[PDB]
């Protein structure tokens, strides 16, 4: 549950990273780009678990 | 996967401000709809092709059906211009409605047409067409 | 350079068009155009037959809520919701038929072909009772007249018999196993297809983290 | 020691990339060559060379490219420029200059230390030192397996972390160096090879060659190439060293030592390396094609006689007076080629487009210089379709910022293709040049 | 069409030179030959000369230019200040031919 | 993209090797130079200048070194001149324009996986993951030992023993890289402290300083050295080293993969980076030396007056008619100092 769970989360976020790296070369509306956030958040039965 | 919540953030060139944030496409216009989801949708494609693990793409194209139904034309223009700057090729589906940009950004035309129940198809390039 | 692109498509007996019909798009991007109703979407329909593991037809009409036909409509070739009647003259095709497609990929010093040929045998409108076959062709002499020449002189082990003496052929009665083979061949992640095939019309975003979540990762 | 003076001397009056350092506009060639390798660069070069008059611009760009083309700086195959060896050392040394990774390190020794012992172990054909050097190295393992199971894990330092982390990028990186001059070997040897050819023509050469399918253009840097790519293709090394490389990349001390391009750099090594060693197999196979399609034409026995032809012709033009006009037009001996006929016998498209309208009205505004309404632009400029101008120059206005009336009226009269007439109840509007100058559209 | 002179025979010659540079290294595919007028600008200043200003040269190479046109052997400009030759001048000068013409030219400077 | 631009067009106008490849006499004097550092200068300067005029020669020679060390190409300390990185970076592009050993090597990729792998182990602190490697590792060297003992003693080739050979030497020439930057940027660093203390003179800073035995003029550079030399020192492993090399010098293939000096060069590694490295701690002392004793001068608030005086003088000067004679006669108030009887 610990190590299966957080090894994929963190790959999750370094596969996150590499995405939102190539997206500002593209042009939004002049003077503007997009970026891409995650937050982490920890809820449900786990806690009761 | 689940663990996790995505939003997506407008930031001016410039400097790096927050200008934006967004959980999805409510409350907009119809322009702005249509643009926002293409603009996502072509970004992922691109990067879900080959260059996920780098290198460069061994199958680029993509279709779009009834382009630029309710947007103007600076909007068609601004996907133009970010669908070539991702380095794709992109083949395109409309009624008569817009040929001019068409012209100005693409080499060759299909024509198809019908007559009672049967089929035809015409492929030319635009200078043979000029001239009739 | 080394990436593909599509070259040509091809066309045999398939929903509004009859016949022999092919068409020729250059890679520097093309425009299809026709009046309303003149079977445009019938082609992109017909390629995306060949890519996706479920095929959404017709999507842009809707804008991305529901799906309208399905396959052996396009097969037998219905124009129309019909009039009803003994005969239903709304049908282009009963009994016995054909059909045949195939794409063409081309890139610097290479050439691939893919497509499929399915067939019915008897009055009947079953999905089961469709006959199917893929293939992935390599060699430049495979055409696809050269398969309904084949189907034609034997049936379904005369087609399997090719790839005992010709070469760069492999049949798939499975399309499952045709989808990872292609997936394999071309270095791909295992949602890409479907990702674009759900790109090709939709016009809304009601929350990126269902995309995420079931598309990209 | 003259002898070095003497070489110094040749390569400063040869090699094109010392040339290209003594030329005086050396700073913007290479900021444009280095950005393009990342017809139209001479589009490039123009534009860039524009806002840098200080100290033509098409003609003199033009004269430059074709000189360090004569030069050999780059090369044009058929439409395309293409770089060599020289480009990339010029631009290694020029960007050198600013930071490089110091070599002399422990670490360094350590490597260097162990490759020799390495050398000088794999160089003994001795059955019998090769086994006590192995009994030795497994005892040596065995005590420290031993000192490590008594509770002594060693973890290096900071600075001695980040150091390593460096050396080994600068060892990894440096790979990459050789490809362009395998290339420039290949077609200087295919040159060589062509004229040959050429100056032998003899056909039983030819003959043999095209019968031949051994390997033509053979280099021993073609042998060395083949023998990297031909272990590099054993990947399942590769895939250690790509989870050992992504493993070490998630430790505190990373954004320390490596800014973010050397971190791109360094996690896609493997696929990038592939790829690469993948472009030269076809470039080489191209030559190969063209080398035999040029073969199979015979046509080189023809080209020398007629450049010998040529040369005597051209030995002969030296002979004449041409300082002379009557000379000059006296007719010569050339039977007509490809001659013609003697001319005779003797017997809903299109709709609007907006950039053009665009690019008149403000010629016109910035010709007339002078507040002009709607009324008299209309008169100076009649327009094709009434509708469709008249919502242009409005919106014009309005993000303009001009101020627009609408207590006031001005009635203008037009006449389509049909006869007929249409009256327009237009607002009052007031357009300059000076205000609408600066906003794209 | 009209008989030629011995500038324009330089001329040909020199883009008959220009071709079978072109010719040589060349391979597979469709190609064309291509020659700038500032690169023919000196080659034939070294023959006919060299005038005051480059306008009255670059009048003259036109001229001349335009002349080879009506044979057929080349074709107009572009916007790159360009001219193509066409493969024709190969069968202009054949080896015969140049042989031909050379005689006659030793001919004519021999007395 | 354009900051790139930027970036060279200053490089073009700052670095002073630039500047000497720009130059129109660039080879003669490079070649000199690389003669030198292997008044006596300036006149072997004129020397070989002399027969070379094609295209007062003391006059120009003289000019150009003097140039040359406003441009700091060359530092002169006393009456001695001495080479810096940038001579030493444009002799090496220089001569590496005609041949370069080729780096796209098997053996070179073999080193870097197998460094990679080192490395990773050696940053793990996990004992679990030590053990495992530990224990494959001789597991490997276990059976690679069974294999060579059934027979299966295996010996490079020929191209591939010169190819090992030509990398060796590769690596190993590059450890006398940056041995004049660390004086370079002691120097760098005493003329900063002499300008803040000048800056400064409050007498407190210097008491304290002078009284504090820490020794100052630290850079990283200076600490990486230090550590390198510290693990120089260990002979044991320099001798057996020595001895290797020594053993590798003999063989059938040593011709056919280097030249005589290569050989020269690998035969004295060790006695002359001994000889280099110790060079470096003299050279610090020095300049340490020479820091303490410029502070136990004392005359920097002199100094600073003395200059704000002349800056004064000189600003005030340029108000005055120079084109006039009587004005430029006109006798100043200067108390005479040393008269002679
Ligand atoms: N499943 C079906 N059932 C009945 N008729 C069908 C079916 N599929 C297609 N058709 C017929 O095929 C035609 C529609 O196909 P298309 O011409 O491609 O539509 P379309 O090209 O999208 O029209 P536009 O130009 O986009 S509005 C009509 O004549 C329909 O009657
Ligand atoms: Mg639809």
């Amino acid at each position: 549950l610990l190590s299966y769970i957080d090894h994929e989360v963190s790959m999750i976020e370094e596969r996150l990273d590499d995405l939102n790296s190539t997206m500002q070369r593209v042009d939004f509306q002049p003077g503007r780009y997009l970026r891409l956030v995650a937050k982490k958040v920890i809820h449900e039965s786990l806690r009761t678990l | 996967r689940f663990r996790l919540e995505f939003a997506v953030s407008v930031i001016d060139r410039e400097g790096n401000n927050l200008i934006e944030t967004r959980t999805g496409s409510q409350g907009g216009s119809g322009g702005e709809k249509e643009i926002i989801a293409s603009y996502v949708l072509t970004a992922s494609l691109s990067y879900a092709l080959c260059p996920d693990g780098s290198s460069r793409p061994l199958f680029g194209t993509i279709v779009l059906d009834q382009a630029f139904s309710r947007s103007s034309h600076a909007v068609a223009g601004r996907i133009i211009a970010a669908l070539r700057e991702f380095g794709l090729h992109a083949v395109f589906i409309t009624p008569n409605k817009e040929m001019r940009l068409l012209r100005h950004h693409t080499r060759s035309a299909v024509v198809v047409h019908r007559r009672g129940v049967e089929s035809s198809l015409v492929s030319l390039s635009w200078e043979a067409l000029d001239e009739h | 350079s080394e990436t593909f692109i599509l070259t040509s498509i091809e066309l045999y007996n398939w929903g509004g068009f009859q016949g022999y019909h092919r068409a020729e798009i250059d890679p520097s991007g093309t425009a299809v155009i026709g009046p309303t109703g003149s079977g445009k979407t019938t082609l992109v329909d017909a390629l995306m037959t060949l890519l996706c593991a479920n095929p959404r037809y017709n999507l842009a009409s809707t804008g991305g809520h529901e799906s309208d036909r399905d396959l052996v409509s396009y097969v037998r070739g219905v124009t129309g919701p019909g009039d009803g009647g003994v005969e239903q003259s709304h049908i282009a095709r009963q009994g016995k038929t054909v059909t045949a497609i195939a794409a063409t990929l081309e890139r610097d010093g290479a050439q691939v072909r893919l497509g499929a040929v399915l067939w019915f045998e008897g009055t009947s409108s079953s999905a089961s009772d469709l006959k199917k076959l893929w293939l992935l062709s390599e060699s430049p002499e495979q055409t696809l007249e050269h398969w309904l020449s084949q189907h034609h002189a034997g049936g379904m082990r005369a087609l399997r018999q090719m790839e005992k003496d010709g070469m760069g052929i492999w049949p798939y009665p499975s399309k499952k196993a045709f989808l990872a083979r292609l997936r394999d061949y071309f270095e791909v992640g295992e949602n890409a297809f479907t990702l674009l095939n759900r790109a090709a019309g939709l016009k809304q975003l009601n929350s990126i983290d269902e995309i995420f979540r079931e598309l990209v990762l | 020691a003259q002898q070095r003076s003497e070489r110094y001397v040749s390569a400063r009056s040869q090699h094109p990339a010392w040339l290209l350092l003594a030329s005086r506009r050396a700073p913007l060639v290479l900021g444009c060559l280095r950005t393009l390798f990342e017809e139209d660069a001479l589009q490039a070069l123009s534009e860039m060379l524009a806002a840098y008059a200080s100290q033509a611009t098409h003609l003199q760009a033009g004269r430059e490219l074709r000189e360090w083309i004569k030069r050999r700086l780059v090369v044009e195959r058929e439409g395309r420029i293409y770089a060599t060896d020289a480009l990339e050392s010029a631009i290694q040394f020029v960007d050198s200059l600013d930071s490089r990774i110091m070599t002399s390190t422990a670490s360094r020794l350590s490597v260097v230390q162990r490759e020799i012992e390495n050398l000088e172990t794999g160089l003994n054909p001795s059955p019998t030192g090769r086994i006590a050097s192995l009994r030795r190295r497994i005892q040596d393992l065995e005590h420290e397996l031993a000192r490590v199971e008594a509770g002594h894990v060693d973890v290096l330092d900071e600075a001695q972390a980040i150091e390593g982390m460096r050396e080994v990028y600068n060892l990894a990186t440096s790979l990459r160096a050789d490809f362009r001059r395998v290339e420039d070997s290949w077609r200087e040897a295919d040159r060589a090879l062509r004229h040959s050819i050429i100056s032998e023509h003899r056909g039983e050469i030819v003959d043999r060659l095209l019968d031949g399918q051994d390997a033509l253009l053979n280099t021993p840097e073609g042998r060395v190439f083949e023998s990297f790519q031909q272990q590099l293709r054993q990947s399942a090394e590769l895939e250690v060293m790509r989870e050992r490389l992504r493993t070490i990349l998630r430790h505190p001390a990373v954004p320390k030592a490596l800014n973010r391009p050397q971190q791109r750099e360094l996690r896609w090594l493997a696929l990038r390396l592939v790829r690469e060693s993948q472009a030269v197999l076809q470039a080489r196979a191209r030559s190969e094609r063209d080398v035999r399609g040029f073969m199979k034409t015979g046509l080189a026995a023809e080209h020398h006689r007629v450049g010998q032809l040529l040369n005597d012709f051209f030995n002969l033009a030296l002979s004449v007076d041409w300082q002379r006009q009557s000379e000059r037009r006296k007719p010569a001996c050339l039977p007509p080629v490809g001659v013609a006929i003697t001319g005779v016998p003797a017997i809903a498209f299109d709709g609007l487009d907006r950039e053009a309208l665009i690019h008149d009205t403000l010629a016109v505004l910035v010709e007339q210089g002078r507040p002009v309404s709607l009324g008299e632009l209309a008169s100076l400029l009649p327009p094709a379709h009434d509708l469709e101008t008249f919502a242009l120059w409005l919106a014009m206005a309005r993000e303009a910022g001009i101020e627009v009336l609408t207590e006031e009226r001005q009635f203008v009269e037009l006449v389509d293709e049909d006869e007929q007439r249409w009256g327009f109840n237009l607002p009052y509007v007031g357009l300059d040049h000076e205000a609408l100058k600066d906003i794209d559209w | 069409r009209q008989r030629l002179n011995l500038e324009q025979s330089l001329l040909i010659a020199i883009l008959r030179q220009h071709f079978i540079a072109y010719e040589q290294e060349s391979g597979t595919g469709a190609s064309q030959a291509l020659v700038a007028v500032d690169e023919l600008i000196p080659q034939l200043q070294v023959y006919l000369g060299e005038l005051g200003s480059e306008a009255k040269e670059r009048n003259r190479i036109i001229t001349l230019l335009d002349q080879l046109k009506g044979h057929g052997l080349v074709s107009a400009l572009d916007a790159h200040d360009r001219v193509i030759i066409r493969p024709i001048i190969t069968h202009l000068a054949n080896p015969e031919n140049l042989q031909a013409l050379v005689v006659w030219l030793r001919e004519q400077v021999e007395g």
